[PDB]
This record gives structure tokens, C-alpha cells and sequence, in this order.
């Protein structure tokens, strides 16, 4: 136990503790737990009474040579306050500072070392069941801050920081990182007097009841923590392991999507969106599913990239922050993250998967916010960006485009793929150019419908539609007029959709008539779309939905 | 002294914000802020029994201070500060022909606050990451940027401001959050020798105002609409402008363009340099003047909330309006920055120009439709902001289909 001082604690607003009755089980047990009870009560961590306490909750036993007692919380737990949320994201290994050593010291007993706020000890009541119900029971309560109820955590985590604080006063040169149990100590010091400090660190924790390992039990690097490996001059991730098999699961492409994303901080070049792709209207997590031939591609270009291992850098402030995208095709981008040329500090991916038709430069821009999230809050500031896109190709897209955007301080990266603007609209009609008037139109029920124009010179045409909605069609109309069209045509529609796809020049969709239309786009060398409402005698576009 | 209670909205429970990352220089600052206000008194650390959270900010001078987003924590205690002990807005004050806007909200700090409630203004210094807990303190004092704040604060207001107000029956004064609106009819030299008068008064009563907003709100109505004005028209003019006047209909309905319809009976070039009939120009006429009026039915409400949708018009322009329901509106404008500017930076003057307009005007402030990616606004807002509260906001994602329609 400890002489810290106990944190205050209040049950849930107008609720009272829990008094479960406790089911009979394995005299076997009875007896193994009695025999941890009495070496509990000895060392202060459950004293023992039961005479006027109404409270109780259940215990059960199990085994590992020795036995282990065990008490369900979750009924105490759904009446004990909320606490301070304990660290919810852990700290990326990409944004610590290389020390010249790391000592790990995983503290034992943690939660029963620390004492539990007296007041509050009633509600934790249990009780050690008799032989057949014919004696009373022994009643007990905790002490200290029990395994696996709501607060242990939180406040554990709290008393550990106040005990630290008079030796991070002597010592303003070493730097300690708590995580849950453990405790992570590094110092530029010589290591002579390294091991001199944690030996004295040891001491004070043991003076305020906090056990620890010796040299003779304190582990060495390399280090596998939360899935990574921390080398004493670089880091990457703990190995990973791609199964093969010939009948995949859905539960099993969610695992395997799993270690990809994870690969993809120090592996570049990782790719996930045929992969993912397939569990889209995915509900059975046994439903077996057929890998979609590119699918089979992607997951084999993966494979190579994890033939070899490749490792990341640590930081160092002194240097500059230096971020690079590159396309990757498919609506798919990644990055890396570095300071020096060989070396990168991490790496990673975006993929828009949010909204059918996009262009390279909005999507550039997404990922752009991305990295400068993701570097804030692991350095605390944002990085030089290297873009593979022309000053003016970007300044052309903010200028003109409807949302405000911000980017930081780039210089432009000559390396292919580039992004471009690939077509651009007239802002004026076009002189010596053929006016079509194009409109469309189907039938909900029928799900037939059709398609035309007609010219200012008196051309028409209308095409017959199977299969199709009103969308469909006005998008249908505006591909015919660009394909019977010279290099330069005025387009006239009614319909604020097709509108409203072609202003935001689009350079890929997820829809064959849309990338029809921008092959068209890129084709033509004017093009000026127009507007008009419907069902308004304009004149010219009257005159074309009757014909449809 | 002793500390006002404050309670609850019945049923609700305190904040729980998530604390955005920060820049390192940002954190330091705070730090540096919370480690001179924790030595007096103004605010005290936390245990983890304290769960609840608000979030924290460092803007700018070349001195950081420090911005509390306490908006969730106001509309949980709107019974408090608006019922209670609401202030009542003064519609007189739209009317000055100048109107000066002070700091005072320095007063709050030397008031406690209530005991029982102060765990309700927890706040997180965050760390970089997640290398820490983040240091977490909550409020002795009254905090800037809560609304109870002045609610409470405003009997010891009134007593202060007694005096000047005799002396000047005229002066217009009224107090949101931590900010004084004085509006007088003066002339602008004289206006601001009054402002400097009750800025010595308020400071040889204790209260300081930094100093070594002018704002004159006699334009602030809703613009006109404006139908182009060209001297020849073709296909491609008649035919924006009978889509602009369709789309008018939607809010002056009165307008009428059957004639200017037929102007293009045929299937016509777009180039076609189409001159216009007498019944035509009849309408050009008889709709620049229908509309050059005001609505009908327009008034506030002041039970709903102001809506506030901003567009982006090209070449530092911005153009806004202020509604309640669709096609009504109670105001609207154009704010125009004057080769160091930005995107981001003109968004957020705008949204702090409108912002205030609606203050004087209504006493409460409007919810911002943005037109910008939400995470992009998360991330810079902060650099360019220079007032104490924060509105409302939420983004949208579709654009709109003519911006030149509101230009
Ligand atoms: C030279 C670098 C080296 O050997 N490591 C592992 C990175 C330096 O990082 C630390 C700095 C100051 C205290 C401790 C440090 O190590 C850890 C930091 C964190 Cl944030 C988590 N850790 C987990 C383990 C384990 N097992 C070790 C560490």
C-alpha cells in the first residue's frame, strides 16, 4: 500500500452500491480463494467485516500452479462516477528523441499498491461463500484501487505522476514516460551514471510501495512495444505475417486490411483499395467472398513491398520537417515524412473514398490537411511540403474554385505522374461555334428512356435509352452533343445536375458515361456550357424537350 | 465577496469537448498563461475525479492570450444567463451613427465563482504526442468567454456605468460577454473623446480597457438586387438573365419575364446579338423597380436561431446573408479585404464582421454555413482570430450553382 493521499469518489448521481448476491461454486475453490484472502488481509489490501454493510458483489476463481481470484466489477462499475479519460492515442515512435539510454521498468501490483478513498471503500463488499449455505460468510473490503473497476486506472495513473514529481525535480535531465503499468526512463547521460539514477529512481518508488525489476529483470533492446520495434538508432514495426489461403472471409479481409494500414506507416507503397473495395456492402463476417482479380494483384504487389524490411528514423528538432506526395493512381496517394534523404521519419496513404466524382487537385489539397494534421500532433509543428503540382496549375484551381483552401509553404517536385488541370470550361460562348440545345429524359416505372439535341444550323438527333434516369439521360444528352460537335460547340442544358458535375471538372468518376465525357473534354479545344431553367420557353431548349 | 449559485440546466450534465492538438509554440504559451493565472488564484489543477473538459486556444499584438471555447458549457447553462439573469438588448443601438466597441472583460477575474460549479470549466493544456496527460486545471474566478460571466457580473456593471450615463442621457451602451457597445450620434472627433471619457471613468473605478472597432452601422440593411446593365444584349444575356429573375421569383414574387421569354422564340446562336421588343424592355423596367424594394413578411424571430451562409465570389469578395427561414432575409452584405491576405484569413474577418453586425443588431450571434473543408477551418482559424466569443459553425460540402446570383 502507500502513504499517497486518496483521490474522492462519488457513485452516479442519486444510485446506491451493488448488492449482487454471490452464486456457490467448487469447495475446491472456496478453499483457494480463503488461502489468497488471509495473505490480502495480512498485507493491508482487504480488511475484513461484514456486519451492517448491505453491498455486495460476485468473486469466482481460476487457474494459470497457483489459483487466481477474481471479482465482476460491471455491475459496481455502472454506479461509480466518470473519471478524467485515460490517454485514449499512444505516442508514435517516429516522434521520439533518440537518448543515449532506455531503461523500461514495469511496475508489479500497480493497482493494489495504491490506496482507495476511504468513503468510498463500502461499495466494494464481497463476501466467501460457506459449505452448503449452512454458515455465514466472510465478508471483506478492499483497500486499495481493485483489478478491473472504473476508476483504478485513472487514478493510478494520477498517483504515479504525483509520486514521480520529487524526482523529476532532482533530476531535470532524464525523461520518464508513463504507460499504464510501465514506466520508460532515458538520458543522455554516460551510462555509468545512467544506471547510477534508475537505481535511485527504484529506491523513491520503493520508499512509496511501488515494486520494480533489477537489472537482473530489466529488459534490453531491441524493444517490442504496442506492436512496434523501438531499436536503440531506429524503429519500425514488429514483423508482419500475410496469410495465404483459397477461400478468404470477410472476418478475415477485415484482419488483413488490418496489418496492411499498420504496414503502411514505415512501408511504402502500401496499397488497400481493391482490398477494401470488396467489403463494401459487407454484413456476414463469415460470408466467404472471391478475390476480384485486382484485387489478387494488389495483395501480391504488397507482398513484395514486405519482402525486405525497411526501418524509420527517430526525430530531431534541429532539422527541418520535410513532407512529399506522389500519386499512386486510382485515387489512391502516399507520403513520406523525413528529415534526411536515405532515411524517413514515417510514411503512409490517403485515399478519397468519399464522394464518386473528385479531381486530382481537390484531392491533393485532402491530402495535404491530412499530413498537416498528422504532423502537428506528433512534432508539434507542420512540415515544407514537396508537391509534384506547378504554381499556376494550383493557383488557377483556388482562384477559381467555390471553397476556401490554405496550403503551406511548397516547391514544386518534377517527378511524374504530375497533377494538372486536364480540360477547362469557357467562361464566355464561343463565336463560330454550333449552339446544340441539348435536354434528356426517362420514365421512373419504365426505366426506358432517350437523349438528343438540336442545333442552331438545324441539326437533331435523338438516341433511344434502355435502362436509365432522368440523371443518366441529361448526362447522355450532353455526351452526344460533344461527340457530333467540332472542336469548338456551345452546350445549352436544362439540368442543374449535369451542371453541376461538369463545372467542378471532374478528372475521374466512378460512373463509364462521366469518363466519356471527360475524354470528350480533354478532346475538344472550346467548350462552353449553359444554362437555362426548364419548362420555361427559353427558346432553343423548348424546343428540344419536346423532341425528348 | 460571495459567489452567486449557479445551476444546471435540469437533466444535463457538464462538458465533455475533446482538446484539439496544438503547436508546440502554442502549448508553451499556454503553459506560460496557466503557470502566472494558477499564482493568482485564478485558476487551480485538477485530480482525475474531475471529468469534465473544454477546449483551449492561444491567439494574438506580439502578446499570446488565451481563448476558452466555452460554447458547449453555455448552452448548457442557457437558463442561467438568459433567463435568470439575462441582459436585455437595447434595439437603439443599430441606429448610432458610430459605435465603439470596448475590452472589459479583465472585471470578471477578480470575482469568484461559485464552488460547486467551478469543475464544470475544466480545461486540458495539451501534449505533443500524447507524450503526457496534458495538464488540466478549472476556474476559481469567473472565466472570460462563459456567458454567466457578465449575467453575473452585471449588477456590479450597472452600478459603475451609472454615473457616465447620467452625464451622457444620449450614449448608448450594452454589455455581450466581455465586450462594451457604445454607440453615440456624435461627431467622430468628439465620439471618441467620449469614448476616452468612459474609458478613464470605467479605469478610476478599477476596471481596465486595453487601448493606446469603429463601426457605423447606418448602412447595415439588406442590399438590392442588381439585374446587369449592359448597353447591347445577346442570347447567352437574355438567357443568364431570365435565369437570375426566375430565380428571384423565388423571394420578390412579382416579377415577371414572359415577354423577355419569347425575345428568343427560335433556336438561336448563343452569340446571337438579339436587340429588345417594346413589350420586352416593359419588363426589364417594371422588374428593376419591384425590386429595388423590400420584402414583405420579413420580420425577426427572436425564439429561432440566426442562420448565416457566406459565398466565395473571387478577388478578396465575399458576399453573406443573414435569415432565419429560407428566402427571408433579415440582412445581408458584402465584405471586401484590401497582397498579404488569404483565403482563410478573409473567411475569418468575414465571419467576425458578421458576427458583430449581428450582436448590435439582435444580441445574439448567428450559426455560420462555411464554405471550406471542416478539417482545414479546425486547423487555422485560431491564426486569425481576434475576437473573445466564438459562434456556431458547420461546413458545407455542396456549392452553389450560381454565385454570380447574390453577387
Ligand atoms: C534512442 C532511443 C531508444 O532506445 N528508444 C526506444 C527511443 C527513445 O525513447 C525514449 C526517450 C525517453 C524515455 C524513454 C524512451 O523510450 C520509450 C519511449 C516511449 Cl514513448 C515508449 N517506450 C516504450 C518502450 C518499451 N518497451 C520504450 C519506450
Amino acid at each position: 500500500i502507500s502513504p499517497i493521499e486518496t483521490v474522492p469518489v462519488k457513485l452516479k448521481p442519486g444510485m446506491d452500491g451493488p448488492k449482487v448476491k454471490q452464486w456457490p461454486l467448487t469447495e475446491e475453490k472456496i478453499k483457494a480463494l480463503v488461502e489468497i484472502c488471509t495473505e490480502m488481509e495480512k498485507e493491508g489490501k482487504i480488511s475484513k467485516i461484514g456486519p451492517e454493510n448491505p453491498y455486495n458483489t460476485p468473486v469466482f476463481a481460476i487457474k494459470k500452479t497457483k489459483w487466481r481470484k477474481l471479482v465482476d466489477f460491471r455491475e459496481l462499475n455502472k454506479r461509480t462516477q466518470d473519471f478524467w479519460e485515460v490517454q485514449l492515442g499512444i505516442p508514435h515512435p517516429a516522434g521520439l528523441k533518440k537518448k543515449k539510454s532506455v531503461t523500461v521498468l514495469d511496475v508489479g501490483d500497480a493497482y493494489f499498491s495504491v490506496p482507495l478513498d476511504e468513503d468510498f471503500r463500502k461499495y466494494t463488499a464481497f463476501t466467501i461463500p460457506s459449505i452448503n449455505n449452512e454458515t455465514p460468510g466472510i465478508r471483506y473490503q478492499y483497500n486499495v484501487l481493485p483489478q478491473g473497476w472504473k476508476g483504478s486506472p485513472a487514478i493510478f495513473q494520477s498517483s504515479m505522476t504525483k509520486i514521480l514529481e520529487p524526482f523529476a525535480a532532482q533530476n531535470p535531465d532524464i525523461v520518464i514516460y508513463q504507460y499504464m503499468d510501465d514506466l520508460y526512463v532515458g538520458s543522455d547521460l554516460e551510462i555509468g551514471q545512467h544506471r547510477t539514477k534508475i537505481e535511485e529512481l527504484r529506491q523513491h518508488l520503493l520508499r512509496w510501495g511501488l515494486t520494480t525489476p533489477d537489472k537482473k529483470h530489466q529488459k534490453e533492446p531491441p524493444f517490442l512495444w504496442m506492436g512496434y520495434e523501438l531499436h536503440p538508432d531506429k524503429w519500425t514495426v514488429q514483423p508482419i505475417v500475410l496469410p495465404e489461403k483459397d477461400s478468404w472471409t470477410v472476418n478475415d479481409i477485415q484482419k488483413l486490411v488490418g496489418k496492411l494500414n499498420w504496414a503502411s506507416q514505415i512501408y511504402p507503397g502500401i496499397k488497400v483499395r481493391q482490398l477494401s473495395k470488396l467489403l463494401r456492402g459487407t454484413k456476414a463476417l463469415t460470408e466467404v467472398i472471391p478475390l476480384t482479380e485486382e484485387a489478387e494483384l494488389e495483395l501480391a504487389e504488397n507482398r513484395e513491398i514486405l519482402k525486405e524490411p525497411v526501418h524509420g528514423v527517430y526525430y530531431d528538432p534541429s532539422k527541418d520537417l520535410i513532407a512529399e506526395i506522389q500519386k499512386q493512381g486510382q485515387g489512391q496517394w502516399t507520403y513520406q515524412i523525413y528529415q534526411e534523404p536515405f532515411k524517413n521519419l514515417k510514411t503512409g496513404k490517403y485515399a478519397r473514398m468519399r464522394g464518386a466524382h473528385t479531381n486530382d487537385v481537390k484531392q491533393l489539397t485532402e491530402a495535404v490537411q491530412k499530413i498537416t494534421t498528422e504532423s502537428i500532433v506528433i512534432w508539434g509543428k507542420t512540415p515544407k511540403f514537396k508537391l509534384p503540382i506547378q504554381k499556376e496549375t494550383w493557383e488557377t484551381w483556388w482562384t477559381e474554385y467555390w471553397q476556401a483552401t490554405w496550403i503551406p509553404e511548397w516547391e514544386f517536385v518534377n517527378t511524374p505522374p504530375l497533377v494538372k488541370l486536364w480540360y477547362q470550361l469557357e467562361k464566355e460562348p464561343i463565336v463560330g461555334a454550333e449552339t446544340f440545345y441539348v435536354d434528356g429524359a426517362a420514365n421512373r416505372e419504365t426505366k426506358l428512356g432517350k437523349a438528343g439535341y438540336v442545333t442552331n444550323k438545324g441539326r437533331q438527333k435523338v438516341v433511344p435509352l434502355t435502362n436509365t434516369t432522368n440523371q443518366k439521360t441529361e448526362l447522355q444528352a450532353i455526351y452526344l452533343a460533344l461527340q457530333d460537335s467540332g472542336l469548338e460547340v456551345n452546350i445549352v442544358t436544362d439540368s442543374q445536375y449535369a451542371l453541376g458535375i461538369i463545372q467542378a471538372q471532374p478528372d475521374k468518376s466512378e460512373s463509364e458515361l462521366v469518363n466519356q465525357i471527360i475524354e470528350q473534354l480533354i478532346k475538344k479545344e472550346k467548350v462552353y456550357l449553359a444554362w437555362v431553367p426548364a419548362h420555361k420557353g427559353i427558346g432553343g431548349n423548348e424546343q428540344v424537350d419536346k423532341l425528348v | 465577496i460571495e459567489t452567486v449559485p449557479v445551476k444546471l440546466k435540469p437533466g444535463m450534465d457538464g462538458p465533455k469537448v475533446k482538446q484539439w492538438p496544438l503547436t508546440e509554440e502554442k502549448i508553451k504559451a499556454l503553459v506560460e498563461i496557466c503557470t502566472e493565472m494558477e499564482k493568482e488564484g485564478k485558476i487551480s489543477k485538477i485530480g482525475p475525479e474531475n471529468p469534465y473538459n473544454t477546449p483551449v486556444f492561444a491567439i494574438k499584438s506580439t502578446k499570446w492570450r488565451k481563448l476558452v471555447d466555452f460554447r458547449e458549457l453555455n448552452k448548457r447553462t442557457q437558463d442561467f444567463w438568459e433567463v435568470q439573469l439575462g441582459i436585455p438588448h437595447p434595439a437603439g443601438l443599430k441606429k448610432k451613427k458610430s459605435v465603439t466597441v470596448l475590452d472589459v472583460g479583465d472585471a470578471y477575474f477578480s470575482v469568484p465563482l461559485d464552488e460547486d460549479f467551478r469543475k464544470y470549466t475544466a480545461f486540458t493544456i495539451p501534449s505533443i504526442n500524447n507524450e503526457t496527460p496534458g495538464i488540466r486545471y478549472q476556474y476559481n474566478v469567473l472565466p472570460q468567454g462563459w456567458k454567466g460571466s457578465p449575467a453575473i457580473f452585471q449588477s456590479s456593471m450597472t452600478k459603475i456605468l451609472e454615473p457616465f450615463k447620467k452625464q451622457n442621457p444620449d450614449i448608448v451602451i450594452y454589455q455581450y460577454m466581455d465586450d462594451l457597445y457604445v454607440g453615440s450620434d456624435l461627431e467622430i472627433g468628439q465620439h471618441r473623446t467620449k469614448i476616452e471619457e468612459l474609458r478613464q471613468h470605467l479605469l478610476r473605478w478599477g476596471l481596465t480597457t486595453p487601448d493606446k472597432y469603429e463601426l457605423h452601422p447606418d448602412k447595415w440593411t439588406v442590399q438590392p438586387i442588381v439585374l446587369p446593365e449592359k448597353d447591347s444584349w445577346t442570347v447567352n444575356d437574355i438567357q443568364k438573365l431570365v435565369g437570375k429573375l426566375n430565380w428571384a421569383s423565388q423571394i420578390y414574387p412579382g416579377i415577371k419575364v414572359r415577354q423577355l421569354s419569347k425575345l428568343l422564340r427560335g433556336t438561336k446562336a448563343l452569340t446571337e446579338v438579339i436587340p429588345l421588343t417594346e413589350e420586352a424592355e416593359l419588363e426589364l423596367a417594371e422588374n428593376r423597380e419591384i425590386l429595388k424594394e423590400p420584402v414583405h413578411g420579413v420580420y425577426y424571430d427572436p425564439s429561432k436561431d440566426l442562420i448565416a451562409e457566406i459565398q466565395k465570389q473571387g478577388q478578396g469578395q465575399w458576399t453573406y446573408q443573414i435569415y432565419q427561414e429560407p428566402f427571408k432575409n433579415l440582412k445581408t452584405g458584402k465584405y471586401a479585404r484590401m497582397a498579404h491576405t488569404n483565403d482563410v484569413k478573409q473567411l475569418t474577418e468575414a465571419v467576425q464582421k458578421i458576427t458583430t453586425e449581428s450582436i448590435v443588431i439582435w444580441g445574439k450571434t448567428p450559426k455560420f454555413k462555411l464554405p471550406i473543408q471542416k478539417e482545414t477551418w479546425e486547423t487555422w482559424w485560431t491564426e486569425y482570430w481576434q475576437a473573445t466569443w466564438i459562434p456556431e459553425w458547420e461546413f458545407v460540402n455542396t456549392p452553389p450553382l450560381v454565385k454570380l446570383w447574390y453577387q
